């Protein structure tokens, strides 16, 4: 037992203000404290506040004082944090946090699992789905490497797999690169030539940002055409 | 009881 | 807000070796009711910190044997008496005896093995993109080690240094090893006008930089 649910991925304007939240279960959300923290991009974890559900008690720090307002359901046993007059710094990833250590055989230590915030004035692009593979009949021996370039996207959550997640050894997928307002994303498989292009290898790519479910398929092919 | 990190005080 | 600082900020460790963390506070952690908050966290990349070891030596359910806590007042140690790649991360060593909570700045622990040269892979433009008016070529180089590796794009045997993108994968915890994809934009203009398409890397392994290449419009 014991799940902190969080909302998924938002964009906000600058000068918005994002409303996210944690719903808990497992442990009695009206007896103890939850914790909100912020985990910027560049690593380091920092307490933004906490808030006693039981009877609504909030606690902040002097920084987020005036940028953040907890709030918590108790007949729902859900806790809301509210980030105002958003800007660039506002851009990290949130988690709602439970710690307990006072009772040996009932320790609590758990995480909900981060809402990625992204703030900016952009707007959503669909990603353009290229297959990525060698051109004739050109393999080193053994093994043949696939790809699939994913470009010109934003929001950044892209969900890449390959033969429906069928597909887990030999393939790489490296960090989507942010080029001007839009992303990239880019990854490879590695299998035998004996199976491709005898047996099909698809790439799987989807942008819930924008509803995009692409299904781009490693057709062998010839001299650039 | 308990403090704002849910110890015994 | 109590200081928490720790030391190494990185470190190199093959597998088997052991380690140590060392975790210290600008104030005592002694809570007024006799016990020690301080507690050890490992980030995954991508996931949420997890506990490891809460009250300076208790370790939590799950959490391997290897891993040991120490320390006192204000001196902390984290230790693994053996790693293997499972701990690749970044160790954290919280504080909940105060308020606010507060968290070190991290530790990645960076795995050491033996040398391994990249695999590089050329594409040319796809079908469908130069259809767009654009032609990415791509390279990838896949399971080298160290990560330092360059890798260049000599277009008709030119440094071609405009419009390539580079992303790297963080140490696999299987290989130990990382990858990268080296990816090179033109107009399919651009494109048309030159016949060789070459991405050589430079990466310890090999005296030779690595060189992979393609012809325009042949096998």
């Amino acid at each position: 037992e014991v799940n902190l649910q969080q909302s998924g991925t938002v964009l906000a304007r600058p000068g918005a203000s994002v409303r996210m939240s944690c719903k808990a279960s497992g442990y009695s959300f009206t007896s103890y404290w939850l914790h909100w923290i912020k985990q910027r991009p560049g690593q380091g974890l920092e307490w933004i506040g906490g808030i006693y559900p039981g009877n609504r008690d909030t606690r902040y720090t002097q920084r987020f004082k005036d940028k953040a307002k907890l709030t918590a359901v108790t007949s729902a046993n859900t806790a809301y944090m509210e980030l105002s007059s958003l800007t660039n710094e506002d851009s990290a990833v949130y988690y709602c946090s439970i710690i307990y250590f006072d009772y040996a055989d009932f320790i609590m230590d758990y995480w909900g699992q981060g809402t990625t915030v992204t703030v900016s004035s952009a707007k959503t692009t669909a990603p353009s789905v290229y297959p990525l593979a060698p051109v004739c009949g050109d393999t080193t021996g053994s093994s043949v490497t696939l790809g699939c370039l994913v470009k010109g996207y934003f929001p950044e959550p892209v969900t890449l797999t390959w033969n429906s997640g069928s597909l887990s050894s030999g393939v790489h997928t490296f960090p989507a690169v942010l080029q001007s307002d839009l992303y990239t994303l880019s990854s490879s498989v590695t299998v035998t030539s004996s199976t491709w292009p005898s047996q099909s290898i698809t790439c799987n790519v989807a942008h819930p940002a924008s509803s995009t479910k692409v299904d781009k398929k490693i057709e062998p092919r010839g001299p650039t055409i | 009881t308990k403090d704002t990190n849910n110890n015994l005080c | 807000d109590i200081v928490m600082t720790q030391t190494p900020l990185s470190l190199p460790v093959s597998l088997g070796d052991k380690a140590s963390i060392s975790c210290r506070s600008s104030q005592a952690l002694v809570h007024s009711n006799g016990n020690t908050y301080l507690h050890w966290y490992l980030q995954k990349p991508g996931q949420s910190p997890k506990l490891l070891i809460y009250k300076v030596s208790n370790r939590f359910s799950g959490v391997p044997d290897r891993f040991s806590g120490s320390g006192s007042g204000t001196d902390f140690t984290l230790k693994i008496s053996r790693v293997e790649a499972e701990d690749l991360g970044v160790f954290f060593c919280s504080q909940s005896t105060h308020v606010p909570r507060t968290f070190g700045g991290g530790t990645k622990l960076e795995i050491k093995r033996a040398d391994a040269a990249p695999t590089v892979s050329i594409f040319p433009p796809s079908s469908e993109q130069l259809t767009s008016g654009g032609a990415s070529v791509v390279c990838f180089l896949n399971n080298f080690y160290p990560k330092d590796i360059n890798v260049k794009w000599k277009i008709d045997g030119s440094e071609r240094q405009n419009g390539v993108l580079n992303s790297w994968t963080d140490q696999d915890s299987k290989d130990s090893t990382y990858s990268m994809s080296s990816t090179l934009t033109l107009t399919k203009d651009e494109y048309e006008r030159h016949n060789s398409y070459t991405c050589e890397a430079t990466h310890k392994t090999s005296t030779s930089p690595i060189v992979k290449s393609f012809n325009r419009n042949e096998c």
